[PDB]
């Protein structure tokens, strides 16, 4: 229906289009994030059509640099393009300053561009619509391990554990308790694979999820293969 | 007319084990007249661990200063109130010197500053921008006269004897003035007074030095 | 209702209904409170709170330059759009003339680079209002914009959810602000503050941040590090 | 029906709706008053304060435009402001490229003309704000109104606002023949604390600015102490 | 700038604005043009609004060049923008090729801008269908376009209120070996049938081609021959 | 400027001088000729100095950009053809720059040499610089492809300091890089008086 | 130019425009491709032999490079109007790097145009989801498959168009991992077979190797799918 | 304003084009035209309104290129329009811009497959840009060329084209259709050819004793080649023999139509 433009607001102030894009968030796969001392944590499930898929290919968990992860939900599409945006930031910021980014700035070039939606062209050219995805950015730079969340409003925010993506309510249900700030890696790793467990209709197997870890002294992204899953789960 | 000119002048670092000292002397001079005696625009300290210290034209510094300044100001807005470091100044230097290549900047500049370790370390730059870390290093037309007398007096070559103790702030700066009393006396172009600028952690001091005014 | 679906459309009573719907944008943000004083001026805005073991942590209060300074309310999206905005144009001010912007010449500028936006179809107000703090040779200055464009010099001021009773609160004091000192200015900007938050939440290090601009102050932020100087000591006393 | 819901349709009698609406919002603004007294201009405007807390001078809708001219907007303030800047973007050119201050009526020919250009596209909102243009060039004092309509007209003594009527009644009886500005600072500034309620809005205050011969016919703000205290 | 189409095709196949256009370009005045063997003619009829209208100036048969003519019936104003494009690019022709352009490549390019404009962006169809005479290389033409873009090479037509008639006369009095006094006697008697009233050298405006060239009848020639039929 | 690659049985060895003249005058004793673009990859610096950094900075750049996307390193094919063409695009621009990429992709190592008006070679001995003419002589004539990784270094070493005794343009610390499968490493550092008196002592 | 936003948010966060272009890909010709050990072959329906259509062969299954096939599923115009951006995509790349595209990364520039066109002022998304098969320059067949909504993703046994879960949920049941080249073959026709009319003659197949990709003929199809028929008609003789 | 936009290029509901549909049913209602490809020539045949007594024909020199229904493309490609006339014009004179540059380009004649994809990306884009209508109008090109023999595609009002043998647009077509998928072998010459067109043409638009005002024919063969200058371009291998296309008058089809009538009454005469 197109009887309000894309730039309407509502009479309670919230824009038309930012809050329908966040509504289709809650459609997508579920995300994780946890932020430690010791790391960061990212844990995905990648809820496959068939069985037949190769699933190293549907990977929720895109690095957009050696100690830069993002986690994404909603419809996949868009956050492709979201991440490339980063990655060809980051690398700017690398070749100009000579020395790695910082995840704040990684974000904040990423709202950047997912505010640019309008629809009169004019000089330049606009997207139609915001991104119907919810990235989730974490990484390690010199102010320790962070976690950065990001909107289809482009509204960035840091946090300490967060999730996003449809079972999200009983994620932070599960978040307000269980979770001291000064836990070892290991345990995010056991909270973090329990949530999965927990707001899934699948059964949790090694090949069925994904986790990512960042760790501090290390500062480099790791990504698990599904043994390493499987050594998580038998704990 | 051409819109290229050279203002003399000479600046020249030395860098030490937690210090570095930096040096420009204050003179400007035109086509064949001597325009002042204070001038103050060689030196430009873009964060409180970092300096710029450039010759060549004055114009094209005082608008490479700006520039400089203004990419300092982006990158502290951008990342949270986080000051660069001088790695990451100089990096970002021969990038700005690089960009005008084909119309470019008359000046030859030092990114003087401390790393992050707590070593002081200097860069050095063409018209173009190939930058080098180094540990010392003059500019300007007075770089012939300074530069082979630092050579003999830090390095310690061709002197078969055991090197000596490490240099400090005050063995450093009057190493300097005996440099800059030698250069002032041989080239026309150079020195009316020095300005000495001691980079440590605690801060920066200040300090100046009187030459020949002839 | 079908006088509200553009922004170039004028209702029968001489009415535009997307501005006066961008106007609840800024009456649903955080509450902020600024207030001038003689030589100072304060901003005081009020954060998200932690649950409970979590910080959620979001940038409301920005510098514009060494004299400047803003807290915006409402949409954050279109605040970094001001700022960079703001940030850009003192810097080219800055370079040109080598002095800081006058604050009734940005005030200006901010009205005008809102009224572009309230007047074609292909495009949206700002929903977001600011807290302009600023010092020049003048004084102190404390602005505070509006989706619809106006700019307003103010004495004292209070802005965002539940943000009357803030006012009304400095509707008692506001007069004799150019006399406190600044330890004063902040502790009345703080109990202002308070007057705005929920029941039972007070005000503390982890849900405020404290600006300060003067004559020979800079602007400063102040977050839960040093923020401890004006509000680990401090009570609502009725 | 749609056929007011664009400024680029003709009703079926051949009004333009929008426009029509755009003046009701000037029909519901501060007051404002002036007077062309054949050796200088008055130009008086009241301030309704929503909040105690304004700081003295802030909204203030009377802007200089030139050395000479100066403009008054009654009605929307922020559209106001568009049109005050395309005056200065006007009256600039004319000390720019002609070496010569713009002359009053076509300073108003020229705010009208960019107020009508508005009233004619379908992308566009006509301005929610009449125009006082207040000047005194080498062609004697003039002062001229611009409607949301776009159309300019010049007048001994106007007068804008929500009270419109009453507050006109009392400028029929100046004589503006022999009418001078130092005491018509003094009568339209009482004219507007007459026609002034009280019991709807609790803060207002009146701001006058002028340009005559004693002002070296430069467009001033009064001196403080030349307004009736009430 | 309201660069989506106004005219569009529906259900039933039809672009219907085109349908209103072209009933549009049927309610102005009536013209008719013949053919003979020498020549085309044309006539119109300037119905003046007024008895202060200056029947001098007012005019329906528009010169393009020194070889071609044209007539319109239906909105004036639309038919200015055809002449106005129709002339240049019969310039434009004689500038890059020397050599006076054939009707059927003018009909052609003025057919170009009527189709232009029923797919173009925010734009409304045409409302005129013109009536283009002339000489050429290859003998005399008259060709009849419309506001779908259309064009027909007739032999005598006549456009309109009042073409159903007008034609219909026309099938009965035209003849394969018409000489050209003949067809000018046969133009003006077909429109006196329908003329309101009676004719005068200032109601209506003729104009004939012959053998190179257009030349619009005078008032004094024009008359020579109204009081002769 | 003195800079040489050959490639041998067991890798390929990169060797340079260490000094940069400007004309007459010796601006420094300690640049550095070799830049490692990435782990696996070496360029090598001869010529402008700022445009050698400048787009050698710019290929590490991308080649880490292609490494991002498809998730595999990039060849040295692809790699030194990215150089290629952001040389000959500015053929009319005055670029003065010859450098050589050599890396040890899945196709083994290979070594190409990309020039300041788009040339790009590919063969087995390479010796660009201003004192090259001097290290080919001497390199041509112990070079075979059935040399030891030592045997092999000790050439290019006793190469590139031939090269730095005859040419006044030439000079300073030798060092000697080595690609093999598993990346590279840089082999030796060494000044150039030092080897006088170790290659011709007494 | 006319670029207002045409792909927008309903009320339920669905893009409706997109979902509109997945509806027309149901309603066209189906295309099954299943990836072998050291072949991927691909089968796609071949409207019918109208016994109007010129007696020439026209094939289905197209070229974007050397190496890399494809096969649509949609509507045709947009299908082509893609195979062309593709074909020189492909020229590009070995044109900027020397070095031949691999699939992956075409599958993924593909994805990007579908994607942007849903995002776009005044385009519509195309309505095609296609199928694109091949190998890089070290064996390794690949198999990706997109969607109008741009997401692409790899497979091992795909089919697209009409009747599209059915096919997919009976052949993810019946794929044994590691086939033969004449396994292949057999297993793409006894599942894509589930769907079409009984008529050979609307089948066409493309068997691809390493460095090899041929096309199977009349008989050589006929000699599989009496083979299919009878592996079914056992199956359904096993079922009652 | 964006309140009246048609919205042209829309998905519907059901993944239908509602304006390409309607374009669709548009040219249903246009003049049927007809044509087969035989072995050593290509037939392109339709039907021309009823001609009113005051028509004229402009007096064309060199009348091979334009008829009232077919067109010429190139020396070698000629072309036959259904739906709105007017629109017609603009696609064709794109197609013959098309069809001279890539000569302009090459110096080879355009093949005809080339051609049809080049002016069916045209009518395929206004379905998915711009917002306007889309070209209502279908094609049928014939044509010749050293790649595939006599080739004929047919197209729609969406940019899809398809190679046909022997295809029917217009009124009544799928008449046309079941008619000439019905009598139609590979072992065809022109001349039986022809016949099989303007027999099934008649009985499409329903007329015995087949009538020669509102029948169009113009067919595609090699003749001869003729201007072949060896000496100005002494290493030019020109053909022995070139393709034209060439539209058929009345002193020419008379005697192809009433052959074609007498197998009307042949056909007819065997009903009993
Ligand atoms: C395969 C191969 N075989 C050879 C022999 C080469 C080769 O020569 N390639 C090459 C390409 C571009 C260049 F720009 C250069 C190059 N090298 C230099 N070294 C030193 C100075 C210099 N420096 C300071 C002062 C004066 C001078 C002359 C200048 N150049 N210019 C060399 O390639």
């Amino acid at each position: 229906e197109y009887d309000r433009g894309v730039n309407t607001f509502s009479p309670e102030g919230r824009i038309f289009q930012i809050e329908y894009a966040v509504e289709a968030i809650k459609l997508g796969s579920t995300s994780l994030g946890i932020r430690t001392p010791e790391g960061v944590v990212l844990a995905a499930e990648k809820r496959v059509p068939s069985t037949l898929v190769v699933p190293s290919s549907m990977s929720k968990i895109m690095e957009v640099d050696s100690h830069i992860a993002a986690v994404m939900s909603g419809m996949v599409a868009d956050a492709r393009i979201l991440v490339e945006h980063a990655r060809v930031e980051s690398q700017n910021h690398r070749f100009t300053y000579n020395e790695p980014m910082s995840v704040e700035s990684c974000t904040l070039a990423t709202c950047d561009l997912s505010i640019q939606f309008g629809e009169s062209g004019g000089r330049r050219k606009l997207m139609s619509r915001p991104f119907g995805v919810s990235l989730l950015i974490a990484g390690v730079d010199e102010k320790g391990p962070q976690l950065w969340q990001t909107d289809p409003s482009g509204t960035h925010t840091r946090y300490d554990a967060q999730a996003i993506g449809g079972g999200a309510e009983a994620a932070q249900s599960v978040f307000t308790e269980r979770y001291h700030r000064n836990m070892t890696l290991e345990e995010g790793e056991t909270l973090a694979v329990d949530i999965l467990k927990q707001v899934m209709e699948d059964q949790l197997s090694p090949e069925n999820i994904e986790v990512a870890v960042v760790r501090a002294d290390d500062g480099k992204l790791h990504m698990y293969t599904p043994t390493e899953i499987k050594a998580i789960m038998s704990r | 007319w051409s819109p290229y000119q050279d203002n003399g002048g000479t600046t020249a670092a030395i860098a030490g084990k937690d210090f570095v000292i930096l040096a420009g002397d204050t003179r400007l001079n035109g086509d064949f007249c001597l325009h002042s005696r204070h001038d103050q625009s060689k030196i430009f300290q873009l964060t409180p661990y970092t300096y710029m210290a450039s010759n060549g034209m004055q114009a094209d510094r005082l608008q490479l200063q700006q520039m400089l300044k203004y990419r300092v100001k982006w990158y502290k807005y951008n990342n949270g109130g986080k000051v660069p470091s001088t790695k990451a100044i100089a990096q970002l230097m021969s990038t700005m010197l690089y960009h005008r290549r084909f119309f470019p900047y008359y000046t030859f500049n030092m990114v003087v500053g401390l790393d992050e370790e707590g070593h002081g370390v200097c860069y050095s730059y063409d018209a173009v921008g190939s930058t080098e870390p180094f540990l010392y290093g003059t500019r300007g037309s007075a770089a012939s006269f300074v530069e082979p007398l630092l050579d003999c007096l830090i390095n310690r070559q061709h002197m078969t004897s055991q090197a000596p103790p490490e240099m400090t702030k005050e063995e450093t700066l009057a190493m300097l003035k005996n440099a800059f009393t030698g250069a002032a006396e041989r080239d026309i172009y150079t020195g009316d007074s020095v300005s000495f600028f001691i980079i440590t952690k605690d801060g920066v001091q200040q300090e100046s030095f009187e030459l020949r005014k002839d | 209702n079908e006088y509200d679906s553009d922004i170039t459309t004028w209702s029968p009573t001489g009415r535009l209904f997307q501005i006066e719907y961008a106007n609840e944008a800024v009456n649903n943000g955080s509450a902020t409170v600024g207030v001038k004083g003689k030589n100072f001026v304060v901003l005081a805005a009020l954060k998200r709170s932690p649950v409970a073991e979590l910080s959620s942590y979001q940038e409301k209060v920005f510098e514009i330059d060494e004299h400047v300074g803003m807290s915006i309310s409402g949409l954050v999206a279109d605040g970094r759009v001001l700022a960079r905005y703001l940030r850009t144009e003192c810097m080219n001010y800055r370079y040109m003339y080598s002095n800081g912007m006058p604050m009734n010449q940005m005030a200006d500028m901010i009205g005008e680079k809102h009224q572009r936006h309230i007047q074609c179809s292909g495009k949206r107000p700002f929903g977001v209002g600011l807290l302009l703090a600023g010092y020049d040779r003048q004084g102190p200055h404390l602005y505070q914009t509006v989706p619809s464009g106006d700019v307003y010099d103010y004495k004292a001021t209070a802005m965002g959810v539940r943000s009357q009773a803030s006012r009304t609160y400095l509707e008692r004091h506001f007069e004799h602000f150019s006399d406190c000192t600044l330890d004063e200015l902040v502790t009345h900007a703080l109990k202002a503050l308070a007057s705005a938050t929920s029941e039972g939440i007070e005000l503390n290090v982890k849900n405020t941040t404290i600006a300060i601009v003067g004559k020979d102050t800079p602007f400063t932020i102040f977050e839960e590090e040093s923020a401890r100087k004006y509000l680990d000591g401090f009570k609502m006393r009725p | 029906s749609g056929h007011d819901q664009s400024t680029d349709v003709f009703s079926a009698e051949g009004r333009v709706f929008q426009v029509e609406y755009a003046g009701k919002a000037v029909d519901n603004s501060s007051t404002a008053v002036a007077a062309c007294c054949k050796d200088g201009v008055v130009v008086a405007v009241e301030k309704v304060h929503t909040s105690r807390m304004l700081e003295k001078g802030s909204n203030n809708r009377i802007h200089a435009v030139d050395r000479q001219a100066g403009i008054c907007i009654c009605g929307l303030l922020p559209d106001g402001r568009a049109i005050v800047s395309r005056a200065r973007q006007e009256a600039e050119n004319s000390r720019d490229i002609f070496a010569t201050p713009i002359r009053g009526s076509v300073l108003a020919n020229r705010v009208g003309e960019f107020m009508h250009a508005y009233t004619t596209h379908f992308a566009y909102r006509p301005f929610g704000c009449s125009a006082i243009i207040a000047s005194y060039a080498d062609d004697g004092p003039q002062l001229f109104v611009s409607d949301p309509s776009g159309t300019v007209a010049g007048y001994y003594g106007v007068a804008l606002g929500k009270a419109k009527t009453v507050a006109k009644s009392e400028l029929e009886k100046l004589d503006f023949s022999s009418l001078t500005c130092d005491e018509a600072v003094g009568k339209l500034a009482s004219i507007l604390h007459e026609v002034h309620d009280k019991q709807k809005d609790k803060l207002y205050e009146v701001e006058v600015a002028w340009v005559c011969d004693k002002s070296d016919r430069k467009f001033v703000h009064v001196p403080a102490d030349m307004v009736p205290a009430e | 700038e309201a660069f989506y189409g106004l005219t569009t095709f529906s259900p039933s196949g039809k672009l219907i604005q085109i349908e209103y256009a072209t009933t549009a370009a049927g309610k102005g005045t009536t013209a008719l043009g013949v053919k003979a063997t020498d020549g085309v003619v044309i006539a119109a009829k300037k119905k003046a609004p007024s008895t202060l209208v200056d029947a001098s100036s007012i005019q329906k048969v528009f010169v393009l060049d020194e070889h071609v003519g044209c007539t319109y019936s239906g909105m004036g104003p639309d038919c200015r923008v055809l002449i106005d494009s129709a002339r240049k690019n019969c310039q434009q022709y004689k500038l890059m090729y020397n050599e006076p352009i054939p009707i059927s490549q003018l009909v052609r390019k003025i057919s170009a801008i009527y189709q232009e404009f029923t797919q173009s962006g925010g734009v409304r169809p045409f409302g005129c269908s013109l009536l283009v005479a002339g000489v050429d290389a290859n003998g005399y033409h008259l060709y009849q376009v419309d506001p779908s873009g259309t064009f027909w090479a007739w032999k005598a037509t006549a456009i309109g209120t009042g073409s159903p008639d007008a034609k219909a006369f026309l099938e009965k009095r035209y003849t394969v070996d018409m000489e050209l006094e003949d067809a000018v006697h046969t133009a003006l008697l077909t429109l006196k049938e329908g003329f309101d009233g009676q004719m005068t050298s200032e109601n209506t405006q003729v104009g004939r081609v012959v053998e190179n060239r257009f030349e619009i009848l005078s008032v004094d020639q024009l008359r020579d021959y109204l009081d002769q039929i | 400027t003195t800079t040489l690659a050959f490639r041998f049985n067991g890798g390929i060895i990169v060797a340079v001088d260490s000094r940069a003249s400007t004309g007459q005058y010796i601006a420094s004793q300690t640049v550095m000729k070799v830049l490692e673009i990435n782990d696996y990859l070496l360029g090598t610096l001869a010529g402008g100095a700022a445009d050698c950094q400048y787009w050698e900075r710019v290929l590490g750049m991308e080649c880490r950009l292609w490494e991002l996307r498809n998730g595999s390193r990039i060849t040295v094919a692809a790699a030194s053809k990215i150089l290629a063409n952001i040389t000959y695009a500015y053929r009319n621009h005055g670029l003065s720059m010859g450098t050589m990429v050599a890396g040890w992709d899945q196709f083994g190592p290979s070594l190409y040499y990309v020039d300041d008006k788009g040339s790009r070679v590919k063969q087995d001995l390479f010796s660009v610089g201003s004192g090259s003419i001097y290290a080919y002589g001497v390199l041509d004539t112990g070079y075979r492809k059935d040399l030891s990784v030592e045997d092999a270094c000790d050439l290019a070493r006793r190469s590139i300091f031939h090269a730095t005794y005859r040419d006044g343009a030439s000079g300073g610390i030798v060092t000697v890089y080595h690609v093999h499968e598993k990346g590279w490493t840089k082999i030796s550092r060494d000044d150039q008086t030092k080897l006088y008196h170790r290659y011709f002592p007494s | 130019s006319y670029d207002r936003a045409i792909t927008v948010f309903s009320p339920d966060g669905h893009l409706f425009q997109v979902e509109y272009a997945q509806e027309a890909v149901k309603k066209g010709l189906a295309a099954v491709g299943v990836l072998g050990s050291d072949s991927v072959v691909i089968a796609v329906e071949k409207k019918s032999a109208v016994k109007l259509q010129d007696s020439r062969t026209i094939r289905k299954i197209y070229k974007v490079d050397a190496n890399i096939y494809l096969a649509f599923a949609g509507l045709s115009a947009d299908a082509r109007v893609l195979i062309n951006k593709a074909q020189l995509e492909c020229q590009r790349f070995s044109l900027n790097y020397e070095d031949t595209m691999d699939v992956d990364m075409l599958v993924r520039y593909v994805a990007g145009v579908q994607q942007k066109s849903t995002q776009s002022g005044g385009s519509r998304p195309f309505g095609v989801a296609t199928v694109i098969g091949g190998f890089n320059e070290d064996g390794k067949p690949h198999l990706w498959k997109t969607d109008p909504s741009g997401m692409c993703s790899a497979w091992r046994a795909v089919a697209i168009g009409r009747h599209d879960q059915t096919v997919i949920e009976y052949m993810e049941k019946s794929y044994k991992d590691g086939m033969s080249r004449d396994e292949c073959v057999h297993f793409a026709i006894k599942s894509l077979l589930e769907v079409v009319e009984s008529g050979s003659r609307n089948i066409e197949l493309l068997v691809l190797q390493y460095k090899e990709a041929r096309y199977l003929t009349e008989e050589e199809l006929q000699k599989f799918v009496v083979e299919v028929e009878k592996e079914r008609e056992e199956e359904a003789a096993a079922k009652k | 304003s964006h309140r009246y936009d048609s919205r042209t290029t829309t998905f519907s509901p059901e993944g239908r084009l509602y304006q390409v549909e309607y374009a669709v049913e548009a040219i249903q209602q246009a003049g049927t035209v007809i044509g087969v490809c035989t072995k050593d020539g290509v037939v392109l045949a339709g039907e021309k309104m009823v001609p009113h007594p005051l028509f004229d024909s402009e007096s064309m020199q060199d009348k091979n290129t334009s008829g009232e229904k077919m067109y010429k493309i190139a020396e070698h490609i000629g072309c036959s329009v259904a739906g709105v006339t007017s629109d017609a014009y603009a696609l064709l004179n794109y197609a013959r811009l098309s069809a001279l540059r890539h000569q302009y380009t090459f110096q080879e004649p355009m093949a005809i497959e080339d051609l049809c994809r080049i002016l069916c990306d045209e009518k395929q884009l206004y379905t998915q840009y711009g917002g306007v209508r889309p070209y209502g109008v279908s094609f049928l090109l014939v044509g010749w060329d050293r790649y595939y023999g006599y080739q004929l595609y047919s197209t729609e009002p969406s940019g899809d084209y398809s190679a046909w043998s022997a295809y029917a647009i217009g009124q009544n077509d799928q008449v046309a259709h079941a008619l000439l998928k019905k009598d139609w072998h590979e072992s065809m010459t022109l001349e039986d050819g022809m016949l099989l067109a303007l027999r099934v043409l008649g009985k499409t638009m329903d007329t015995a004793k087949i009538d020669l005002d509102r029948v169009e024919v113009a067919v595609m063969r090699k003749v001869p080649a003729s201007n072949i200058d060896q000496l100005l371009d002494p290493f030019k291998h020109h053909p022995k023999t070139t393709p034209r296309f060439q539209i058929l008058t009345r002193s020419e089809l008379k005697p192809h139509a009433e052959r074609a009538d007498q197998a009307r009454e042949a056909e007819e005469k065997a009903e009993a």
